[PDB]
RNA sequence: ACCUGCGAGUUAUCAUGUCUAGCAAGAUUAAAGCAUAGAAGUGCUGGAGUCGAAGCGAAAGCGAGUCUUAAAAGGGCGAUUU
RNA sequence: ACUCAGUUAAACUCCGAAUGCUAUUAAAUGAUGAAUAGGAGUGAGACUAUGGGCGAUAAGGUUCAUAGUCGAGAGGGAAAC
RNA sequence: GGGUAGUUUGACUGGGGCGGUCGCCUCCUAAAGAGUAACGGAGGUGCGCAAAGGUUACCUUAGAGUGGUUGGAAAUCACUCUGUAAGUGUAAAGGCAUAAGGUAGCUUAACUGUAAGACUGACAAGUCGAACAGAUACGAAAGUAGGUCUUAGUGAUCUGGC
């Protein structure tokens, strides 16, 4: 009577490439996630996949609003 | 000339050299089915590349003459 | 008699085996280290007491940090608000006289 | 019961795409509006075989 | 078993790196020949060939540019500072 | 089903640390960083102090995470170890 | 055609064998960056869709209570409370009120040549990507559109065919 089960797949290493207040130039990967845990602020865009990206070179931020999180480049 | 150091042919139809050390190949994956893969996808596949840093000594070595 | 019971008594009684005398000694200094650390701004002269063999990694980074490699080391430093952290990393190995 | 076909410039007749179409749902001769490289102009494509 | 002898990274070539010696945008001869000697030498003769001096592109071909392309429009591989 | 009071949950969380991680600045510590070129060896770990899973909150058991030691470390102490 | 000859018939495995398993995706184990084992504990998967795509415009369930021919606890409709628990082709998680939910019109960007700058990573690979040129689709326009809310639906090289 073996186990019925043992199966996992590759983790995918999501989470916050860059933190809070650290300077970006343009294009770089900020956050990586499935939907939008963190939501895209003033600067920023959202890839097909829910990425978030720096549109302008500058300084990160996260800011809360109503309990959600949006990431800004200021 | 009694034991001159053989090429691996194999591996010269496949490597190239540029002139200050690194490889030059062909990118795999765009052989076969093809109608799935996006077509930015085949776009970049298409486009030669250059290996790692991690492999030019072993193909230095592969390649003696070349 | 069992040998996970009689390795658990050995440990036991090994680390009971201490000496309140001993103790008093290390509570004094510590006393004297905390009431020195307390201050702010002042040349304090730093010497190490206690080896780096066996220790924390982190613990061992602060002290070759502040300069200390070896027991009977002599360093001297301006208390600032840094050298204040490191010390309080590693006050239980460092003692702490003030230079007048 | 999906098959690859391809679709073929109208007025070349180049198969300039490949794509999956489902059988035995339409049976019909898919047309598609597809922009056609060799005359830098949109025209119309038609289904057609692979092999 | 003890003791004493014997008992294992060598040679030949190619690739590549470093050191030493020499020349230098050039460097170098291989086979082989002649002369003297009898002294399996070493002084000449011998430049056929190889490695640099331009690379890029599958190639044609073009060239400090070349290819991908209508595009030096952006990049890939180069370089003007060997 | 509803009200009051009191409880359980690694795959429940209306809330949420302490540490750790990341960025900047000023001190402090002096070849510990990085790149290129040449040359390896290793790809069997073990134990202890913690956080775990499995086992039977059994095993000098198995398998992960942090740190130390042995490994590759003499000396002193834990009777030998 | 075992008359005879040359060979193959795997590995992981709490010994081995039997049994079971081998790709990929979701959650926990996993100790609040990432990563992190097991024959640890639970599921799905080798697709579907010419719309279930793109664009524009317009809209919101489920449940509780109440009143109505079938109609009952429950089918359809009205209202109150509740405010996403409903629903998102397909597993689960993370998300989705500006709805990514639903309806309708038009339509094929389910494009070509490309790409600054990155994440993940031994390598080979994989993923995001502003913006540029051509040709469009939709909208008055700004803009959006390089398939599917995202995360599985997949296979190198060699050889051969069109």
């Amino acid at each position: 009577g073996s186990s019925k089960n043992g199966r996992d797949s590759i983790s995918k290493r999501l989470g916050v490439k860059r933190s809070g207040g650290q300077f970006v130039k343009a294009g770089e990967i900020i956050v990586r996630q499935r939907g939008t845990k963190f939501h895209k602020g003033k600067n920023v865009g959202l890839g097909r996949d829910y990425t978030i990206f720096a549109l302008s070179s500058g300084k990160v931020e996260f800011k809360t609003l109503k309990g959600r999180k949006y990431v800004s480049i200021v | 000339m009694a034991n001159k150091m053989k090429t691996r042919k194999s591996a010269k139809k496949r490597y190239s050299f540029t002139v200050n050390g690194k490889v030059k190949y062909k990118k795999q994956n765009l052989r076969h089915i093809l109608t799935k893969k996006s077509s930015k996808r085949k776009r970049n596949l298409r486009k030669s590349g250059n290996l790692s840093c991690f492999e030019v000594k072993r193909i230095k070595t592969l390649l003696p003459y070349g | 008699i069992k040998r996970k019971l009689r390795l658990q008594l050995k440990k036991a009684r090994f680390n009971a085996s201490r000496s309140r005398s001993k103790n008093k000694c290390f509570i004094k200094r510590m006393e004297n280290n905390r009431k020195i650390i307390s201050k702010n701004n002042i040349n304090v002269q730093v010497f190490l007491v206690r080896s780096l063999i066996g220790k924390l990694n982190k613990k061992v980074k602060v002290l070759k940090a502040l300069g200390l490699n070896k027991i009977g080391d002599k360093k001297v430093h301006f208390l600032n608000e840094s050298i204040k952290g490191m010390l309080n990393e590693t006050i239980n190995m460092i003692l702490l006289s003030e230079v007048m | 019961a999906v098959e690859l076909i391809s679709l073929i410039c109208e007025e070349t007749g180049i198969r300039n795409y490949t794509t999956t179409k489902n059988r035995r749902n339409k049976q019909e001769k898919l047309e598609l509006m597809k922009y056609c490289p060799k005359l830098r102009k949109h025209t119309l494509h038609k289904e057609g075989k692979i092999k």
